[PDB]
């Protein structure tokens, strides 16, 4: 056939002409016809109360998304099939939800109560409507749960399961359940938002809406903070604990929207800037003047707090601002003092008192920098950032070195290469261009060039995820140049062997100079002759040159502009919102020089009653600031929200229906 | 287990039901049911003034849902406005700020 025959093959059910007329005139809106339809129903009728149309669309649901609370009243009088039409009306975000309180294929879930719903909607007298009737949600499992019972149930149904699980913890994310139950909706919000983190990292499936949850939840404790209206208010809840506490705890939770507030900045720069006045309003010159003048000055501030520390000049070092200072001015002294050490003939060296004697003890106040800072925070904290890293491979060098210095001391051109005062050296240089390369983190205290490194160090990631293809096709070029050139290793008449030579040859006759020849053929450093052999099989020269051409081009041409490329999308991402990232940085920083512990730079280092006024206080400001907020999310709902289709149907239903009682009274 | 929910925060008094029904009345618009519920206001059974589960006072009901009748009686029995024309200019109405005239 030419034509298409169309039918319905799943015909569900049908509706009686009266049950049609019935449905119409409840969607109408009136009053008088279908309180005289549901008279008839009354006695033996065609027409049946708890009609459903194939749309799942019954009366009762239809009324519900009427709205009409006269209609609703009626249909509820005369007792019509009451199913999930409840979470109907949680859905439709109506108040009139308490008339079902106080009173086939479901299109929810059957996980779904009320409270899940109300939850998800997120609206407040919904959510606190249902808590005051007296309803407890079920408990999600722990992040990283053992229970025989639950895993019967995956076994069972995993889709369930799962979903019950996302629906749970969607119900617990809504910003209204938290403001309306949770003792410390901070605490909660922090705690919440670090379970959906590692519920995200565990379900690799569903990460999208725990990433969501998550950050919904960042964005109501930030909006909570943002309600806020005292200093005296940031000063209660920052410091609240169970010293900010609070903030410690932010910091930890990694909730960078909460610690980027202007609030909590305001208070952040306060503290900082301690009885420090004036120092953004004077000018640029002056205050970079005035901080070349702290940190020349930094031996008499230092000595102080060591031998008097209730001095003026003891107590200057109390200030965060000066502390980091001296800090970065012993830094400086240090970099000063390997860049004199860089500028004899023994083959074991008496130690060099003139400038690089002093460098052994600045190193071990590094050390013991370091040994404080892993007491301080676990194996984690440590590994959790790169630069304790960096820190921990640059006294791992300094102290290589020591002991090779002192390896020499126990036991040109005759050494052997292994001899401990040329691998010492070489430790030394390389521990000096970690040293110096740790001068590029303090850029985090600068607004100028703070982003710049954030950015960077959130995207070397991506750097090296591109790097790891990288090293895969370098590995396959080279295994490929080592097995076609390696039958022509020259041995006789060599000045020098490899690529570091004035003529090059012997690039490809092992795998580990074909690597060193292949890296350095990015950079174009790599002539063209050492694809040439000195015998005259010119075809293995050709291929050798056809696969170094198609490696360049691979490197060069392909690889390097696709990280171009991902370099652009990711430095969009990351610099659509890389402020918040590198305030929080800072405030990382700012709360490290914080402590009281660590004053001393690395030189010469080497009750009931009252926490019942405290909880009270939290409690009397956080109800304050609970009541700002609801205000603030029912202003805001109020406006900037399109209408669509459902407002319009109420508002003419509700002409209709008005219409209809005028005619029913005239 | 199952973790149970309450009510940590409920600032919010239920006090009488009749707060109840007058609130609604000024979400319904009856001019003539607020006017009885101010006359029993006389009476003193319920008071004129009664800040509602979502904390605001029945002026910023006339006000916020933009109808003049209604702030026009509760002015004319007397009503605390506890912030109010500020609530008025929120709204950009004029008419409203005109008669105030004769939480942020
Ligand atoms: C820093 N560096 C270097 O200095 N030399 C010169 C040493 C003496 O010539 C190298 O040969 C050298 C090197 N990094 C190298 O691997 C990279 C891996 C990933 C990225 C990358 O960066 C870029 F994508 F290429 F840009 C480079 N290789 C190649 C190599 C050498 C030995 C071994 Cl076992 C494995 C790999
Ligand atoms: C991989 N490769 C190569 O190794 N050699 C060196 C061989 C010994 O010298 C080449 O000369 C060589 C080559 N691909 C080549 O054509 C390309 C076409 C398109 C893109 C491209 O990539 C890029 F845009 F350039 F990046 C290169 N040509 C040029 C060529 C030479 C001879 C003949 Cl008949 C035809 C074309
Ligand atoms: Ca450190
Ligand atoms: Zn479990």
């Amino acid at each position: 056939r030419d034509r298409i025959p169309l039918r319905i093959v799943r015909a569900e059910s049908e509706l009686s002409p009266s049950e049609k007329a019935y449905l119409n005139a409840v969607e109408k809106g009136d009053y008088a016809s279908v309180k005289k339809s549901l008279e008839e129903a009354e006695i033996y009728f065609k027409i049946n109360i708890n009609c459903i149309d194939p749309l799942g669309r019954t009366a009762l649901l239809i009324a519900i998304e009427n709205e009409n609370l006269e209609l609703i009243e009626l249909l509820l009088s005369f007792n019509v099939y009451v199913g999930d039409a409840l979470l109907h009306a949680i859905r439709k975000e109506v108040v009139g939800a308490v008339e079902l309180l106080l009173n086939q294929f479901s299109e929810f879930t059957p996980d779904i109560t009320p409270i899940i719903l109300a939850a998800h909607t997120n609206n407040y007298e919904i959510i606190k409507l249902l808590v005051q009737k007296g309803v407890s949600v079920p408990r999600p499992h722990e992040v990283r749960c053992n229970c025989v019972e639950c895993v019967s149930s995956s076994d069972v149904d995993s889709l369930r399961h799962s979903r019950s699980r996302l629906n749970i913890y969607k119900a617990l994310a809504s910003p209204s359940l938290i403001a309306l139950s949770s003792e410390d909706p901070f605490l909660t919000a922090f705690q919440l938002s670090w379970e959906l983190q590692e519920l995200s990292k565990v379900e690799n499936e569903f990460k999208s809406e725990y990433e969501e949850l998550s950050r919904q939840c960042k964005q109501f404790a930030k909006d909570l903070l943002d309600q806020t209206r005292s200093s005296r208010e940031l000063e209660i809840i920052l410091n609240y604990r169970d010293d900010l506490a609070r903030l410690k705890l932010a910091i930890k939770y990694r909730q960078k929207e909460f610690v980027a507030q202007p609030n909590c900045q305001q208070l952040l720069a306060s503290r900082w800037y301690d009885e420090f006045p004036g120092w953004r309003r004077r000018h640029w010159a002056v205050k970079m003047v005035t901080c070349f003048i702290i940190g020349l000055l930094f031996p008499v501030f230092s000595v102080c707090y060591l031998i008097a520390p209730k001095s003026p000049l003891g107590l200057f070092i109390r200030k965060p601002f000066i502390k980091f200072i001296c800090h970065t001015a012993s830094y400086l002294t240090f970099l000063f003092l390997l860049l004199l050490a860089s500028q004899d003939l023994n083959r074991q060296g008496p130690p060099p008192t003139i400038v690089e004697w002093m460098i052994l003890p600045w190193v071990l106040g590094f050390i013991w920098g370091e040994i404080k800072q892993m007491w301080d925070g676990g194996l984690q904290d440590y590994i959790h950032d790169w630069w304790n890293l960096m820190d921990f491979v640059m006294n791992s060098l300094y102290l290589a070195t020591i002991s090779l210095k002192i390896v020499a001391f126990v036991k040109r051109e005759s050494w052997d290469m292994w001899h401990p005062t040329l691998v010492a050296e070489a430790l030394f240089a390389i521990a000096n261009i970690f040293s110096s390369l740790r001068l590029i983190s303090l850029f985090t205290a600068n607004s100028h060039l703070g982003p710049l490194q954030i950015s960077l160090g959130r995207m070397l990631l991506d750097i090296l995820k591109f790097l790891f293809i990288y090293c895969l096709v370098l590995l396959a070029f080279a295994n490929g140049l080592n097995q076609l050139y390696f039958y022509y290793e020259e041995t006789k008449g060599l000045t020098c062997k490899g690529i570091r030579c004035e003529k090059q040859n012997n690039a490809f006759s092992t795998l580990f100079e074909t690597l060193q020849s292949l890296f350095w053929s990015i950079f174009g450093l790599i002539n063209l002759y050492v694809t040439n052999v000195k015998a005259q099989h010119e075809f293995t020269e050709f291929v050798g040159a056809t696969m170094f051409g198609t490696y360049n081009v691979i490197s060069l041409v392909v690889l390097l502009n696709m990280l171009i490329a991902m370099m652009n999308n990711s430095y969009q991402l990351i610099a659509d919102h890389a402020d918040i990232e590198w305030k929080f940085a800072r405030t990382k920083l700012w709360m490290s020089y914080f402590e009281e512990g660590g004053t001393l730079p690395t030189p010469f280092n080497v009750r009931a009653a009252d926490n019942l006024r405290r909880h009270h206080q939290y409690q009397e400001v956080m109800r304050n600031l609970v009541k700002r907020y609801v205000a603030a999310m029912i202003r805001d709902a109020k406006t900037e929200e399109g209408l669509t289709e459902e407002n319009f149907k109420e508002l003419k239903q509700d002409i209709s229906s008005f219409r209809f009682e005028v005619l029913g009274l005239l | 287990e199952v973790m149970a929910l309450k009510d940590v925060r409920e600032v919010k008094e239920e006090n009488t039901l009749n707060e109840k029904l007058f609130l609604l009345a000024c979400d319904k618009g009856d001019y003539y049911m607020v006017k009885k519920i101010l006359e029993e206001n006389s009476s003193g059974d319920l008071n004129i003034n009664c800040v509602d589960v979502l904390g605001r006072n029945a002026v910023t009901i006339t006000i916020e849902n933009e109808n003049l009748d209604i702030l026009q009686l509760l002015l004319d029995y007397g009503c605390q406005s506890a912030d109010a024309l500020l609530v008025a200019i929120d709204s950009e109405v004029v008419g409203a700020v005109d008669i105030l005239l004769n939480s942020t």
